[PDB]
Order: structure tokens, then sequence, then C-alpha cells
């Protein structure tokens, strides 16, 4: 928990205040552009269900992955920035992203 | 409390 982006944002967003979460992905796009993926390419989710959608374009994403030396309370993350297609599972009305399935 | 859609935004969006 020492000032790279992942350590800072995992703490701020309440993911690592009470545990170290092994992996998390942050999407640097507007909320409505990420919500727009729920009407883009329909694909199967990893679990087999079919309410997943893949973005037509790549999006700016930061992957945060715990190091092999990370132990609560001192969570530590390797930060990887990339531009990738995101795959989200969608539910509700309005039909909105509720789970991040993958980036490709 | 927090809906599933709200949790997705808190955990994964950084606009």
């Amino acid at each position: 928990s020492s000032s790279n982006y992942c350590n800072q944002m995992m703490k701020s967003r309440n993911l690592t205040k009470d545990r170290c979460k092994p992996v998390n992905t942050f999407v640097h796009e507007s909320l409505a552009d990420v919500q727009a993926v729920c009407s883009q390419k329909n694909v199967a989710c990893k679990n087999g269900q079919t309410n997943c959608y893949q973005s037509y374009s790549t999006m700016s994403i930061t992957d945060c992955r715990e190091t092999g030396s990370s132990k609560y309370p001192n969570c530590a993350y390797k930060t990887t920035q990339a531009n990738k297609h995101i795959i989200v599972a969608c539910e509700g009305n309005p039909y909105v992203p509720v789970h991040f399935d993958a980036s490709v | 409390k927090e809906t599933a859609a709200a949790k997705f935004e808190r955990q994964h969006l950084d606009s």
C-alpha cells in the first residue's frame, strides 16, 4: 500500500481496506461509454451463461495484480496499463454492467 | 445498501 496507482486506488475504492483482493481491473472511460457495451457484441460469459457483451473497440484499462510478497495489511500490486476490449455481464433495467468478465 | 451496478462502478470505473 505504497503510492503506485493500484495500491492507491484499491485502497480508495474500498477493495483493500479490509483484505487484499488478488486482481482487479480499472477502466478509464466514461460511465456511459462503459454502459454502452451492454448493447454491443453478445458473447458467452466464462461460466457459459449468455448475458456477456464484448466492446467493439479497445478501452484504456489498468490491471492490478497482487505481488507474490503481498500479505494483509500490506497489500502490494503490480500495475499494468493496456488498451483492450472489455467483456462485461449485464443485468437489470436499465440493462447495465454488473460484473467484469475479462479484457482481450 | 450498494446495488450490483453501483459495486461494478466503485470497483471498476475510473473516469
